[PDB]
DNA sequence: CGTGCCAATTTCT
DNA sequence: GAAATTGGCACG
């Protein structure tokens, strides 16, 4: 019954909000899923703010 | 303890998979916390990143997202949703079916002995599905003080536990089921009859809704453990319950092969039978006489037969006639209960003539004099098939006289009409078109030919003249009593067998004009095949 | 993998004492008796400790001890 | 002319039709393709030869060394057969490669090598095959299975039409390689071409076609033809060919020489072809309109500007056509494209092509394999180079080339191994014809187009891939400079290659352990051919179409022997006289016609030469010396048959039994059963377990001898001699003087096997056939095996049945048997099971095996002996010890208690622990066999002492017997000398046997130490140890032997698909008997043939009847003493009845002791042989039912046991060959009430061997959910299955006498919510 | 700018 | 392999 948990040294996606096809970050964010797949693979940068 | 490691003798704790997949993201992510303390160059850090967010995105859900980490064995490891998901998950294999205690199987063979509401249970398996019910019943009655004595006592099977056994399998039914379980009529509960041997008994009327026949099949038994099963299993699951089918409304409790045999046999006439022709004063002196041996089973005379009907109130009234009938239907009478025409059985009786019977009992009686009808019926077939002698010879295979005339005819228009062709009168198409029809009226014919022959007999009148009447053939009366076989399986056995169909779909012209009584040569017997692979294919794969 | 279940000398223990007609403070009592046995079968704290880890102050040695001396003939006998 | 073993008991044969070839060796196809593999090529093809030199030689990357090639060799085996299977290792030999290394000079390429090493090193051991066909691997026998799978080479294929809706074909070709990438052209509904590498992304057709270095002008030149219009000073003349016309409707006005061929709105006819081609009209004067589309073939430019007027393959317009003729150009050239029969695609899709040269279709090629990464102008050519022009990666094997050559209609048959650009332009060329409408698609289905691969080319296979990580390493290793230091050894490694033979011939899926419950399912496992595995079908995916008969495999494959299931079609069967040839693929053989008379000439066919000839049936008749009596015969043509003439055919069958295989020939009257049950018999005739006493068909077809000698469980003789010894468990033969090798005492010693266990847990034992003092000659039996009477195949026993209903116990299949087949034991097996107890070395000190076990008392250990383990002999059940280990437990500090408690009971019984191996529950035998394993340098206990000395003492017996021959012949020398040089005559009889003698006496002095070398040979291998494990000291194995009765559930069948289960023994003097008063063993139910059509069942009953009786009068003429006169006079009536029967046996050149050794066995009814398609005719039966006295009707009166009264109507009683079959209710039956549960989730395990529950799935909840039983439904949920807190509480509630429960929650929900939660979603109950 | 056809991807026996 | 949904491109 107990659990424990990682502190992840940086955020991680979570694949499954972002590999189901209606993509909830893509869809809520309003990007393609190839320039997300881009940006979190470390290929590109995208401009914050 | 949800991701336990395995011992395998050796010594040997080998990591399973969630573990590599959590020791993996541990590494990277303890990387990367020493490479930020450390202030790498950005190149190493964004490399590790990276690698580290493939970690969990392969721990979380592994291969989704192409090149799924696999094993020593070149096998992707499983993770969560895989864990989750599928055939195999918690869903589908743990949680909407699951393994049971108090549960077994076996092999399951013939009781004609048995009443519909009752199973034959091994003595051996009773044992150990009733256990802790022997426990309590031996240490109640002061065999046993303590609850390791009665154990050792069931552990040695003492000549007292029997006892137990039966007197606490008495009033307890027991689930049987056949996978796999189509409808609803695949589960029923049965009261057991302990017998010796490791074969389940099952009776014979109600293989119909199980769909099983004695050439290999299994059982489950399932034991209903508390107060309100017993009583499901009792008012809602026993099989005296369910004699209808839910899904049109039909009896599923019908007599199925050499049940109506033998009561087809004893229920028909012969022209010249031994002890014809004299009065009877009843069913009981009908018996007497067929037993006796001073009369056939196929006699005709006259009985006096009362028969009871029902009134506006629902009494019964009696009417006694004389009825013009045979010995075997005055013996039969005596089955049919009060309040049923004598018209019911004064007939032959194939299968429809006795699933019509059971029907009418039905609706005019109740259930509980159904059931007992039925009992009795499957009785009296049994025992009277028996009587019969019945049996199959290569005799019994009437070949048709015109068989091989009608066969030359054939091959003389099927000859004339390709000359015509070779005369360029006729297309391919149109000559193939005819051959067939050719060759479709031939079958035709020779089935007509054996059918007429086969069907009928001659016999001395009662006087010195002759007269004709229904054949008695082994084989005419299981085909025409509906007890097994078809007009189609006959006409294979004793006609041609016609014309056949290439996998394509596409009729070959030059047909099969042999049977089975006769041979098939090496190239007439290379196109069945091509048949019966195609049947045999559509099934497994359906 | 997912394993199997062993059963352990305090595991049959438990299957006879939960068989046992004992009372509620009864089966409270033989619960911490079968609990302080190692894999030799020998009680392991004396029985003023299990009076002790009890929490009841009603209850007396003798009440122990007639536990104690029906545990004693479970299987396997001492 | 019959054998010494076929003169003992002759079978009579109904067959009519002469044989010409006899029935091969069965398990050819093994032994001949594993051969290949192993012996040596000159050629370089063809096994360990072409592997190696495939790869060799190795070089370096410009190192200017290399490691060569030179031979290979197979080293002997260190233990046969016999001992491997007994030691539990592998029956392989080693591997010794010679290999050479040279070292060049450095800046002299063509310069002598300055130093050249060679030196032959091991490279692994490979299995060895047996002379069975097996392959024992650990201890244990298996079968690598021959696997079909499609040929290599260009097979054009188009899609049926359902993929558009429109309904168009899509044509499609594609070339598979052995070893290689793939490559596949097709079409689109919009009718382009386009090329498919390696089944990606698709493409435009010229990429491949541009990157092959052509230009748009010769693409055009080699796809089409071209016309030439030529400017006569005006207006576009053009030249004219009469056939261009054809299929076309002029929108102009042609004319010629002054008439109007052809008018404007005229469709040219055939007639105006003719009056063209006979005017031969070249010259037609064309109007501007009809070139408004026409694309020009070549680049045009301008003369004065040197630029490009237009670019190639665009079509032109009049604006254009204005520009290109004011600049002074007279010749046009356009293709002649022609929208019916010549039409245009390649042109077309060069429009949808991008590129235009021929360096970016290398790079478009690149992005396509590899995306992602930047194209490089040298990777990208590298990368075309090493797809298809490589020999390192690209192999078109020689059945690949000739299958190409072959359908691109080439005429060489060999070539090279690499595809070139004429290779892929001729297969575009044919795809393009077979679109236009000259050409037909293949079938892959045809057994012209599947091929065999069998363990041979599998095992090359797997030794070049070991071989090409060697070379990889090789050539990593070989680039550091160190040449003049190491060796040939030193370079390569023996793992990876020994690694990979071993994974093949070990864990593959074509290698299984053998099936052996019968020599039927041997010798038809090692005889099987399957579509599956590695580089073959699947069995979800595999489709309706390979999974029929088609019409080739006529005398290739089995047509009614596969499995019924999951995988139907996939699994068939190899046929009687099938063959392979040089390319794998099955061919049959053929008896050949010349002038309508047959010559006896056999010539083998494979599918794709016999649909070419007509060739006849084998149920044809011929008068004398072969002349087909009818004039109008049956053939097959194209693989249609049909009715042909008399002077038309080609080829004839060589046989009646060439369609069927092996297992589906042992079936009499299989003509007369219908194809769904001789399937259904085929299958279940294979899974017969052998009884105690083997018992002959009695109603056979003759193939018994075949599959009982080549499956090797008899024994046979080697060598023709005089059996001197005759034993329960060996053979001693002394074979004759003319088949001796010089100088040697000829004997052939032959040791039986002896109750040992198989794989499917059943009895393997030999039984001598033979008597002492008696001939034998070389080829036939000297002792039976399992299921083997007198050297023929017996899987059953004879039953004497009857078809009528009993009471309803054979109702629905259900069998009725009498209890003297009980009593007399016929169905009684033997079932022999092994139990292993293996004692480890731990960190506290080793296991020991003791026979002092601390706790258990005196009488467990009754019955092990003083090194604690069983007696041999001990009947063992329950939970008795078998082998008593005890493991150390220690570390523990001294305490006053732990003090006393080891001063009164001594140090021995503490500090250790109870780990001895015990029989299961439910398991009984008797100990019949202890095996003892050792590793070496642990010293042997008694036991595995006494056994080594057991060992021993039977070579020594051998070596006697060879010793004790050459002794007496050299002594017989000594004295015939000694005699002739001095006569002596009674004292050398009194002087002792050790008084030119002194050479022959040194004779004597050497054959001593000869056979004293030979036992210490032995006795050095008999006493060598074990290499057991890691950590593994010594292992235990004891074998327990039951013996299994029949019992009603058991599970009996017979040999055309009629099974059945027992469901009573009925006493004997209830079973129905006849006016004699004997009973009937086995009462079988008549509603079964009508329905399944299976006649055959009752032909078997009548014959089975008729050939008892003539044992019957064979037995009554014995038992009151006759003369051999009336013996053989009565024998050959027997044997001369018949109609036209091929069979001839004569007894009159038998011996009087020979005819009575003969009706002494023919004592039990005379077997009968009726082949398949030719047997015996119903006219026959009632001929040998008259020559005993017997109805011919074959049904007699019989009466009831229990009444005494007779039946009404006559039965069919007669003898039937019955099976059992190996589904025993003792394996079938289980229960439970509570045992162990699963640890994540805590419900019943499950199996018969975990003591597990039954699974209450889906669907039964699903009826549980339709009768409304809710409670019924709420406790197989929670109580019996899942909720921990509440079984408990179930428990002690029905101990107690309270049925009630209280529910809970399943601790399987409780894992699903753990596991949900741990993805990071919040799942909770609430409220 | 607004529709519809075609290639990719996923999920299921 | 079949079927449904989604993204990309030709077209009006
Ligand atoms: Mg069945």
């Amino acid at each position: 019954e107990r659990m424990g948990h990682i502190e992840l040294a940086s955020p991680t996606a979570h694949i499954w909000f972002l590999k189901s096809l209606p993509s909830r970050i893509g869809l809520l964010l309003d990007m393609p899923l190839r320039d997300i797949e881009r940006v979190l693979y470390f290929e590109s940068y995208v401009v914050i703010e | 303890d949800l991701r336990p490691l395995v011992p395998l003798d050796g010594g040997r704790f080998a990591t399973s998979d969630l573990n590599d997949l959590y020791r993996r993201v541990i590494n990277r992510n303890n990387r990367l916390k020493r490479l930020l303390d450390l202030a790498a160059p950005d190149i190493i850090v964004r490399n590790e990143k990276r690698m580290l967010q493939e970690a969990v995105d392969a721990l979380l859900d592994n291969g989704r997202r192409g090149r799924a980490i696999t094993g020593s064995n070149k096998r992707p490891l499983k993770s969560l949703a895989d864990m989750i998901k599928g055939k195999q998950g918690r869903f589908r294999q743990n949680l909407l079916g699951k393994r049971v205690d108090y549960s077994g199987r076996s092999v399951i063979t013939v009781g004609p002995y048995l009443r519909l509401h009752q199973c034959g249970l091994p003595k051996k398996m009773a044992l150990e599905l009733f256990k802790p019910f022997i426990y309590g019943k031996l240490e109640l009655r002061g065999l046993a003080t303590t609850i390791k004595a009665a154990k050792k006592m069931v552990e040695r099977e003492e000549a007292v536990v029997w006892d137990i056994l039966d007197e606490v399998i008495r009033e307890h039914p027991v689930l049987l089921n056949r996978a796999p379980t189509l409808h609803r009529l695949g589960i029923q509960a049965f009261e057991p009859v302990l017998i010796e041997g490791k074969a389940i008994q099952l009776h014979p009327l109600v293989c119909a809704a199980y769909n099983a026949d004695f050439d290999g099949d299994q059982m489950a038994v399932h034991v209903p453990l508390t107060l309100e099963a017993q009583l499901e299993a009792r008012a809602l699951m026993m099989s005296t319950n369910n004699i209808l089918s839910p899904a049109n409304g039909e009896p599923i409790i019908v007599p199925s092969q050499d049940v109506v045999l033998g009561l087809y046999y004893m229920t028909r006439d012969c022209v010249n039978a031994k002890g014809e022709g004299m009065v009877l004063t009843g069913p009981k002196e009908a018996e007497r006489l067929y037993r006796s041996g001073l009369a056939s089973l196929h006699a005709r005379v006259k009985v006096r037969i009362t028969e009871y009907e029902k009134d506006a109130n629902g009494e019964l009234v009696a009417k006694t006639s004389l009825k013009d009938t045979t010995v075997g239907r005055a013996i039969l009478w005596m089955i049919v209960p009060k309040g049923l025409p004598y018209s019911i059985v004064n007939q032959a009786l194939g299968k429809k003539a006795i699933s019509k019977m059971l029907n009418t009992c039905y609706r005019i009686l109740g259930l509980k004099p159904t059931v007992i009808f039925a009992d009795q019926i499957m009785y009296t077939g049994f025992a009277y098939a028996a009587r019969s002698g019945a049996s199959v010879g290569i005799d019994d295979m009437v070949i048709p006289e015109k068989k091989h005339e009608i066969i030359s005819e054939a091959e003389a228009e099927v000859a004339e009409i390709q000359e015509q062709f070779q005369s360029g009168l006729v297309t391919a198409g149109e000559r193939y078109n005819k051959v067939i029809d050719i060759w479709a009226a031939a079958n035709d014919r020779v089935s007509k030919a054996m059918m007429d022959n086969l069907q009928t007999e001659t016999v001395i009148n009662r006087d010195g003249q002759e007269e004709k009447q229904v054949s008695f053939n082994s084989i005419y009366m299981m085909a025409d009593s509906g007890a097994r076989g078809s007009a189609a399986q006959i006409r294979q056995l004793a006609g041609m067998r016609g014309l056949m169909a290439k996998p394509d779909g596409s009729i070959i012209e030059t047909p099969i004009t042999a049977n089975f009584r006769e041979g098939l040569n090496v190239l007439q017997y290379f196109i069945s095949t091509h048949g019966a692979r195609k049947g045999l294919a559509d099934t497994a794969l359906k | 993998y997912q394993g199997e279940t062993t059963q352990t000398l305090q595991d049959y223990l438990m299957w006879q004492v939960e068989l046992t007609p004992f009372s509620d403070t009864d089966r409270a009592i033989a619960t911490s008796i079968v609990d302080a046995v190692d894999e030799t079968g020998y009680l392991t704290v004396p029985l003023e400790d299990i009076l002790e880890s009890i929490g009841d102050e009603e209850i007396d040695i003798d009440e122990v001890e007639a536990v104690l001396k029906r545990i004693q003939r479970f299987d396997p006998v001492g | 002319v019959y054998s010494y073993t076929e003169k003992k008991r002759i079978r009579k044969d109904f067959g009519k039709r002469p044989q010409v070839l006899d029935v091969p060796y069965l398990l050819s196809i093994q032994l001949d393709s594993f051969q290949k593999f192993i012996e040596q090529d000159p050629e370089g093809q063809y096994g360990l030869e072409a592997a190696f030199r495939s790869v060799f030689p190795i070089q370096s990357y410009s190192g200017n060394s290399e490691l060569q090639y030179v031979s290979y060799r197979l080293g002997e085996p260190v233990f046969d057969v016999q001992e491997c299977q007994i030691r539990g290792v592998t029956y392989s030999a080693p591997l010794r490669v010679k290999l050479r290394l040279v070292i060049y000079e450095r800046e002299a390429p063509e310069g002598t090598v300055k130093d050249i090493k060679e030196q032959e090193v091991y490279m692994g051991e490979i299995p060895l095959m047996t002379d069975n066909g097996t392959f024992v691997i650990n201890g244990t026998e298996r079968v690598i299975v021959s696997q079909l799978h499609r040929s290599p080479g260009v097979f054009f294929d188009s899609d049926k039409g359902k993929t558009h809706s429109s309904g168009k074909v899509l044509y499609n070709a594609r070339i598979i390689p052995y070893r290689g990438s793939w490559l596949d052209f097709e079409f689109d509904p919009k009718d382009n071409l386009f090329v498919r590498i390696d089944r990606r992304r698709k493409l435009p057709a010229t990429i491949i076609l541009r990157a092959l270095n052509y230009t748009t002008e010769q693409i055009l030149d080699l796809f089409f033809e071209k016309v030439i219009f030529e400017i006569r000073d005006n207006k576009l003349q053009m030249e004219l060919v009469p056939e261009r016309l054809r299929g076309e409707t002029a929108s102009f006005d042609i004319e010629a020489n002054g008439k109007v061929y052809v008018e404007k709105g005229r469709r040219i006819t055939a007639r105006h072809i003719r009056q063209l081609e006979k005017d031969d009209v070249k010259l037609i004067e064309v109007p501007v309109e009809y070139i408004a589309g026409k694309v020009v073939a070549k680049d045009y430019i301008d003369e004065s500007t040197g630029e490009l007027i237009c670019a190639a393959n665009m079509e032109l317009s009049l604006d254009l056509l204005a520009k290109l003729s004011q600049s002074g150009h007279k010749r046009i050239e356009t293709l002649f494209t022609n929208d019916l029969d010549h039409g245009p695609y390649i042109s077309e899709t060069l429009r949808v092509d991008p590129t235009n040269d021929r360096l970016s279709a290398l790079v478009e090629i690149y992005r396509m394999m590899r995306p992602g990464e930047p194209p490089t102008r040298e990777a990208a050519e590298s990368l075309f180079e090493n797809l298809f022009f490589s020999e390192d990666r690209y192999d078109l094997s020689a059945v690949g080339r000739m299958k190409f050559n072959r359908s691109l209609l080439r005429e060489e048959i060999e070539g090279s191994g690499i595809l070139s650009k004429d290779d892929i332009i001729d297969v575009m060329k044919k795809l393009i014809d077979i679109r236009n409408g000259k050409g037909e698609v293949d079938d892959i289905d045809h057994l012209g187009n599947r091929r065999i691969r069998s363990v041979g080319e599998m095992a090359e296979n797997q030794f070049r891939v070991g071989l090409v990580r060697v070379e990889r390493a090789v050539k990593e290793r070989l680039s550091l400079g160190d040449l003049d230091t190491l060796m040939p050894q030193d370079m390569i490694n023996a793992k990876p290659i020994s690694a990979a033979v071993k994974e093949f011939f070990g864990s593959s899926q074509l290698s299984q352990f053998m099936d052996q419950n019968n020599p039927l399912s041997e010798i038809t496992h090692k005889r099987r051919i399957s579509a599956l595995g590695p580089g073959g079908l699947t069995r979800e995916r595999a489709g309706f179409e390979v999974r029929d008969v088609h019409p080739t495999h006529y005398g290739r494959v089995c047509p009614i022997e596969t499995p019924e299931g999951p995988n139907i079609g996939l699994i068939n069967s190899l046929s009687v006289y099938a063959q392979t040839n040089e390319y794998g693929f099955l061919e049959t053989p053929y008896r050949k016609v010349t002038d309508g008379v047959v010559t006896d000439e056999i010539h083998y066919l494979s599918a794709i030469e016999e649909g070419n000839y007509v060739i006849a049936q084998a149920n044809s008749n011929l008068d004398e010396e072969g002349h087909f009596v009818e004039d109008l015969v049956t053939c097959r043509s194209k693989g249609e048959s049909s009715l042909f003439s008399r002077d038309q055919v080609d080829y004839m069958d060589v046989s009646t039994q060439q369609v069927v295989s092996v297992g589906a020939s042992l079936i009499p009257f299989l003509e007369h059963d219908d194809a769904n049950r001789a399937l259904m018999g085929a299958n279940m005739q294979r899974q017969a377990v052998p009884t105690l006493r083997a018992d002959k068909p009695l109603v056979g077809t003759g193939m018994e001898r075949a599959v009982a000698v080549d499956s090797g469980v008899t024994a046979v003789a080697k060598r023709g001699g005089v059996v001197q010894y005759v034993d329960a468990s060996r053979i001693v033969i002394k074979v004759n003087e003319d088949e001796m090798y010089p100088g040697e005492a000829g004997i052939d010693i032959y040791n039986l096997t002896k109750y040992t266990r198989s794989n499917q847990n059943t009895c393997i034992n030999q039984m001598p056939c033979v008597s002492l003092g008696e001939p034998v000659e070389r080829g036939d039996v000297l002792a039976d095996g399992p299921s083997t009477d007198l050297g023929e195949l017996a899987l059953g026993q004879n039953m004497r049945v009857a078809f009528m209903p009993w009471n309803g116990y054979n109702f629905e299949d259900s069998i009725l048997v009498s209890e003297r087949v009980v009593q007399e034991d016929r169905f009684t097996t033997i079932h022999i099971q092994e139990l292993a107890c293996v004692s480890r070395d731990t960190k506290l000190g080793p296991e020991e095996i003791t026979a002092d076990i601390p706790n258990v008392g005196e009488a467990a250990l009754s019955k092990l002996d003083e090194s604690g383990i069983v007696y041999i002999g001990a009947e063992v059940t329950g939970g008795d010890i078998l082998v008593g280990k005890v493991t150390p437990k220690g570390e523990t500090q001294l305490t006053p208690e732990e003090k006393l408690l080891r001063a009164i009971f001594g140090e021995k019984a503490s500090d250790v622990k109870d780990s001895s191996l015990r029989v299961p529950n439910g398991v009984s035998g008797t100990v019949i066999d202890v095996q003892v394993f050792t590793r070496d340098g642990v010293e042997k206990d008694k036991r595995a002492l006494e056994i080594e000395e057991m060992q021993l003492k039977q070579a020594k017996k051998d070596l006697s017997e060879e010793l004790q021959i050459l002794e007496a012949g050299l002594f017989s020398r000594i004295r015939a000398v000694l005699v002739a040089g001095g006569v002596e005559a009674e004292k050398l009889d009194k002087l002792p046997r050790d008084r030119q003698l002194e050479q022959l006496a040194e004779q004597y002095d050497e054959l001593k130490h000869e056979f004293e070398k030979k036992l210490e040979a032995k006795r050095r291998k008999i006493t060598q140890g074990d290499d057991l494990a890691p950590g593994v000291l010594k292992i235990v194995k004891v074998y327990l032997a039951v013996k299994r009765r029949i019992q009603p559930g058991d599970k009996m069948a017979g040999r055309h698909g009629n099974k059945g289960v027992i469901s009573k023994i009925n006493p004997i003097e209830d079973m129905p008997y006849d006016e004699n008063g004997t009973p009937v063993d086995i009462v079988l139910n008549p509603l079964g043939v009508p329905s399944r059509m299976n006649i055959g069942q009752i032909l078997e009953t009548h014959l089975g009847m008729a050939a008892k009786g003539i044992g019957d009068k064979i037995n009554a003429m014995l038992k009151q003493q006759q003369e051999v006169a009336k013996l053989r006079e009565f024998i050959q009536r027997a044997y001369d009845l018949g109609a036209d029967v091929r069979q001839k046996v004569d007894l009159s050149t038998f011996s009087d002791e020979e005819v009575m050794r003969l009706a002494e066995n023919l004592r039990k009814g005379m077997p009968i042989a009726t082949p398949v398609f030719d047997g015996a005719k119903e006219a026959e039966i009632k001929e040998l039912l008259k020559l005993g006295d017997l109805p011919t009707s074959g049904q007699i009166r019989l009466y009831d046991g229990r009444t005494g009264e007779q039946f009404e109507r006559p039965v069919t009683v007669g003898y039937m060959y019955m099976l059992k079959l190996n589904h025993l209710v003792d394996d079938k039956m289980h229960a439970r009430s509570t045992g162990s549960y699963s640890l994540v989730t805590q419900q019943p395990l499950g199996g018969k061997a975990q003591f597990g529950g039954q699974r209450f799935g889906e669907m039964e909840v699903w009826a549980l959910e339709a009768y409304g039983a809710a409670y019924t439904l709420q406790e197989m949920l929670t109580v019996k299955s899942d909720d921990v807190n509440g079984r408990t509480k179930m428990y002690k509630n029905i101990v107690d006498g309270n049925h009630q429960m209280e529910p809970g929650m399943p601790e399987s929900f409780n894992v699903l919510l753990k596991e949900i939660r741990s993805l990071g979603i919040n799942i909770e109950l609430e409220d």
